[PDB]
């Protein structure tokens, strides 16, 4: 309703005695969004993605790489053919908002029983032996059942994986190797023996196989975001960019509240955001057109209020702490102010100290005690 | 053309002081009037640089490791460094990189090569046109399986760093007055460029300007030194550069 | 004799401009009050000092 | 003595510009780490001395 | 947490399964103050 | 345990759609025809 | 359990407890007489921990 | 945690379960350390 109220709220008392009270800080919150993003209108492969005409052997996993273009990825989660359509980096319905700097897809076929390995850090021997994502993995895992497109009654043996591996390979590797394992101790020079094994082994996908014993096709899809120049974008459409008001801002999906200005800012050919010490974006390049915006948050502070105590009068005054008195006519209903009363902005009186603006308080040569103290040698008391 | 130029005198190896090179920009963030520090794969300060000469009678031109980075350098005129290769125990068995920058363009070219065993680029010496033109060019007999494809339109220094799939090269330029070592007075080599490219890699050699054999070419030098998993603490100056760098270790 | 008098707000430092954490922030209850107020009671006696 | 300033008129006219970049003192003030003035100032400690 | 940057995490994840990420900032971001106003309150006395 | 009120909502669904009816779940019935909120507080039952 | 004279039929498949001590492969699987030795729920090399 | 026992944890149990048992002795252990340098600096202001 009004400051006092707002001290009466901080205090759990319906009355406040004489003296001055901090509250919740004020700041100017922002009165649109923008977005900006480079852009571009080509769409990214899904379709040569998904529907290949055949899937890799997952010892040899296919990697394709993607490139400046539009996903709309709730298309893909909108398919209900998809068994599982799993996210770890993101949760799926967040993809269209987000923009990544390279994205990979890794493509094969598996048993749909064994779609439990593909997820990040686990264990079972293909993800130990053939293929398996990191422990910081960012993308999602998807998965369905190709009986129909992919089963041969005697078995479509042509899928094959690995049942031997020297150890453990490294996250995101493939190999091709050949070479015959040793099993037992023996040097098994040639490419047979008793204990010496060919290191791979297949599938006969007839179709009477059980659930999950059936084909299935398997992608990963995924990425790495917010530390380069993005390549790849959900659809969302860019808009004005402003200087000098409080905006909702999207940058590349480097979303953020602030004040967007030209920057002085000398940025090589290659950078694109600038970081505070405190590890805080405050500086980004435009992707529409290559020049540097300053990013400042809007206005904001403490405020505090003065009372001479409710036995004494329902009359307070409120000082902004820190801010030039010229920035609380800024401070209007334009906007939704986080103290939401705005009747001491009124003026008439405003009045600027060294500590902030203080407002709904006489300022007179005549000097007193400090009966309460605002700051930097100024004070307030209550008077005819 | 594929060729075994093998006139030659055969030498040890041999080193000189690195002093404060190979600082690069860690990631693609500006910062400026700040210090920072980052643990990264980066150049041992005053480590023992390797240190190769072309002259005359000695092309000391053979295929070094390439584990972990490398950081390679060259004092130079005639711009006789033309390129290199990288790949792994290299036979056609698995992909490699190769770049050039010939007379009109740089080349990137990423397939399962046959390369040749001392490889290089053939030049006209003033023959007759008051002038000098690339005619030759003895670097591989076969490229069916190709992955990668790009083409463009003194001290000179790079960083090659290969890492989860990109090979990532920095790179600066200097005039000289100084008559043949790497200088006191240092810079962080900025991020020309970087290739998705995948591949293992192993090893790597590079290609130089050069009656199938009896040669000559420009007196040059070149260095290289490889990068180390290290703590470094950085500054940028207000125009927002590195300016100065130490290692943790 | 005296130190910088400082306050901290526990809602700009942890959740600032998230009006859902600041709802998440809530659920600890009155402990985003006591550093506002354990820092006012060491502002203040910088004064008296 | 060398000092993070006593609060002098912090009105976003340095952090607002070409500063808050490259100032810790903005950065503080932007986390909402506030430092705030004494009630005696420097002129008044001098007259009581 | 996945990050840091708490507008980051608002930008990645749902309402129900970025709440596991936001907590932990939570935690020990509170952690981080009680840590300093204990500092400082022990200061206090010293200065006092 | 008493409840204070209570609520039998009954419909029938596809077998695979049952994920839908977890409290937070997303994708068409849980989009448009039928949504648990976020802090749902009772229990679910489905039978073939 | 293997160097055993006279074995059942299948038709009366006997079977053993084995209990109380210790089983290494370490003998049993480098045996070349083993024209068949194949392992389910886990790999030849970790019987043995 | 189940077990204080630090190689328990990292042998019994998978890489990515086991470190949300270690995230528990981390941070119980470092609220220890923080209970003990607390103690130790309000010692510390007496023994001045
Ligand atoms: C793989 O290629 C598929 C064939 O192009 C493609 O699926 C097809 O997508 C179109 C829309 O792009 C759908 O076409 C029409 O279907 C209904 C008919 O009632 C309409 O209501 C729609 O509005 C639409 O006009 C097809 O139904 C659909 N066909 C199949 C067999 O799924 C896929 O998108 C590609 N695969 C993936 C996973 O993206
Ligand atoms: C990379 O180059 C490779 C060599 O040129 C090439 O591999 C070759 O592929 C053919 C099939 O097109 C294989 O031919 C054999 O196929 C089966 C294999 O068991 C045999 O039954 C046949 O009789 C026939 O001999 C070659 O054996 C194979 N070469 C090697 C050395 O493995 C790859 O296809 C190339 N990769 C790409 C992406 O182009
Ligand atoms: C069945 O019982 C057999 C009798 O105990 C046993 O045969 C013995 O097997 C071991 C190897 O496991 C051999 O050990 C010797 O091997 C060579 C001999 O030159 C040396 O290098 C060693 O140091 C060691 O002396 C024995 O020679 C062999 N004895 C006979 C009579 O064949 C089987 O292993 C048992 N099998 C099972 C499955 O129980
Ligand atoms: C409060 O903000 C205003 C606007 O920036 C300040 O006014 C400027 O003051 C400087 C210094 O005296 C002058 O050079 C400018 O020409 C003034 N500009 C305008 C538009 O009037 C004002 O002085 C600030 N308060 C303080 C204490 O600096
Ligand atoms: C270059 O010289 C080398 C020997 O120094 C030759 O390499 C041999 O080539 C044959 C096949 O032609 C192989 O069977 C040998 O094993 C190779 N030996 C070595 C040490 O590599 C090579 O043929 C010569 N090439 C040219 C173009 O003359
Ligand atoms: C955006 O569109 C304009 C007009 O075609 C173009 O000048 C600009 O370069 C485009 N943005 C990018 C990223 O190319
Ligand atoms: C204000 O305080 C005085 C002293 O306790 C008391 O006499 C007076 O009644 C109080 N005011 C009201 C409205 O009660
Ligand atoms: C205070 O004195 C100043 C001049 O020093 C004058 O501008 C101002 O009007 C005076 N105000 C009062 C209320 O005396
Ligand atoms: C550099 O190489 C020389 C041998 O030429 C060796 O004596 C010296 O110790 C080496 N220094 C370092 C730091 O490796
Ligand atoms: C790269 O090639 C070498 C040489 O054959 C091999 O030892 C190494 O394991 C390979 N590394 C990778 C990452 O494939
Ligand atoms: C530069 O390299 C490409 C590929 O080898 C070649 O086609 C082109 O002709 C070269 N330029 C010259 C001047 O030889
Ligand atoms: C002189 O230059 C031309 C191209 O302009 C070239 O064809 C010719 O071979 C050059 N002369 C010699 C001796 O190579
Ligand atoms: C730094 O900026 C100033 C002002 O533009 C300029 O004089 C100086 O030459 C600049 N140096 C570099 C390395 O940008």
């Amino acid at each position: 309703l009004d400051p006092l109220s707002e001290t009466k709220c901080t205090l759990k008392s319906f009355t406040v005695e004489k003296g001055i009270y901090q509250t919740s800080n004020f700041r100017v919150q922002p009165t649109e969004s923008i977005v900006r993003f480079p852009n571009i209108t080509n769409l990214c492969p899904f379709g040569e993605v998904f529907n290949a005409t055949r899937f890799a052997s997952v010892y040899a996993w296919n990697r394709k790489r993607i490139s400046n273009c539009v996903a709309d990825y709730s298309v893909l989660y909108n398919s209900a053919s998809f068994s599982t359509f799993k996210c770890y980096g993101v949760s799926p319905t967040k993809l269209n908002d987000l923009c990544f700097t390279n994205v990979y897809a890794d493509s094969f076929v598996i048993r749909g029983d064994e779609v439990r390995q593909i997820a990040p850090g686990q264990t079972g021997k293909i993800a130990d032996y053939n293929y398996k994502l990191p422990d910081d993995f960012t993308g999602c895992v998807i998965a369905w059942n190709s009986n129909n497109l992919d089963s041969k009654v005697g078995g479509n043996y042509n899928y094959r994986y690995r049942l031997f591996r020297k150890s453990n390979l490294k996250p995101f590797e493939r190999d091709i190797s050949t070479e015959i394992y040793q099993a037992g101790s023996t040097p098994c020079n040639g490419v047979q023996g008793f204990n010496c094994y060919f290191p791979l082994q297949s599938y006969g996908f007839q179709p009477t196989n059980g659930v999950g014993y059936q084909p299935y096709r398997v992608v990963v899809l995924s990425f790495e975001l917010l530390h380069a120049p993005a390549t790849v974008c959900g659809p969302k459409k860019s808009t004005n960019l402003v200087k000098n008001k409080c905006v909702n801002f999207n940058f590349n999906g480097l979303t953020g509240t602030g004040v967007l200005t030209e920057s002085n800012k000398k940025f090589l050919p290659f950078q694109q955001f600038g970081r505070d010490i405190a590890d805080t974006t405050d500086a980004v390049r435009d992707p529409q057109t290559l020049e540097i915006l300053d990013i400042t948050p809007c206005s904001f502070g403490g405020v505090s209020v003065i009372t001479p105590g409710t036995n004494t009068s329902n009359q307070v005054a409120v000082l902004y702490q820190g801010v030039n008195c010229t920035e609380v006519p800024v401070a209007i209903h334009a906007d939704q102010l986080t103290p939401t009363w705005r009747v001491y902005s009124t003026g008439s009186n405003v009045f600027q100290t060294r500590a902030g603006c203080l407002i709904g308080a006489e300022h007179v040569n005549n000097s007193y005690e400090c009966d309460i103290p605002i700051g930097a040698g100024i004070c307030a008391s209550y008077q005819t | 053309q594929c060729v075994n130029l093998t006139t030659r005198t055969q030498l040890p190896p041999a080193y000189t002081n690195s002093f404060t090179r190979g600082v690069y920009y860690p990631d693609k963030v500006f910062r400026s009037s700040v210090l920072h520090s980052t643990q990264d794969l980066f150049l041992p300060f005053f480590s023992n640089v390797t240190w190769f000469h072309a002259i005359h009678k000695r092309f000391d031109n053979p295929v070094l490791p390439f584990n972990d980075g490398v950081y390679f350098a060259s004092t130079e005129k005639s711009n006789i460094i033309r390129g290199w290769i990288f790949g792994t125990t290299l036979d056609s068995k698995t992909q490699s990189l190769l770049i050039v920058n010939n007379a009109t363009n740089v080349v990137i070219k990423v397939c399962e090569f046959q390369f040749c065993n001392d490889p290089f680029l053939g030049v006209y010496y003033h023959k007759n046109n008051k002038s000098w033109m690339k005619s030759e060019f003895r670097v591989y007999s076969s490229a069916n399986n190709c992955t990668f494809e790009y083409v463009s339109q003194n001290l000179r220094e790079f960083v090659f760093k290969n890492i989860d799939g990109y090979f990532k090269i920095y790179s600066k330029h200097t005039p000289i007055n100084l008559v043949r070592d790497l200088p006191h007075g240092f810079s962080a080599l900025e991020p020309l460029v970087d290739l998705p490219i995948g591949i293992n890699i192993t090893r790597f050699q590079t290609l130089l300007a050069l009656s199938s054999s009896g040669w000559t070419a420009g007196a040059a030098a070149y260095y290289v030194g490889y990068l180390q998993p290290r703590t470094f603490l950085l500054k940028y100056n207000e125009n927002g550069t590195i300016t100065d760098a130490v290692d943790c270790a | 004799v005296s130190m910088t008098k400082t306050s901290v707000d526990c809602t700009m430092y942890i959740c600032g401009d998230s009006t859902e954490c600041s709802n998440l922030l809530l659920q600890y209850g009155s402990f985003c009050t006591q550093l506002n107020r354990a820092l006012t009671g060491i502002a203040v006696e910088q004064d008296k000092n | 003595v060398t000092l993070a300033d006593a609060g002098f008129i912090k009105q976003y006219g340095d952090c607002l510009g070409d500063i808050a970049a490259r100032d810790l003192i903005c950065a503080q003030k932007f986390n909402g780490l506030t430092v705030l003035p004494p009630l005696l100032t420097d002129e008044m400690i001098a007259q009581y001395t | 947490a996945i990050s840091s940057v708490l507008n980051d995490i608002l930008s990645r994840l749902d309402k129900v399964e970025a709440e596991v990420q936001i907590d932990r900032l939570i935690t020990g971001r509170l952690q981080s103050l009680q840590t300093y106003v204990t500092q400082q309150l022990i200061r206090a006395a010293e200065i006092r």
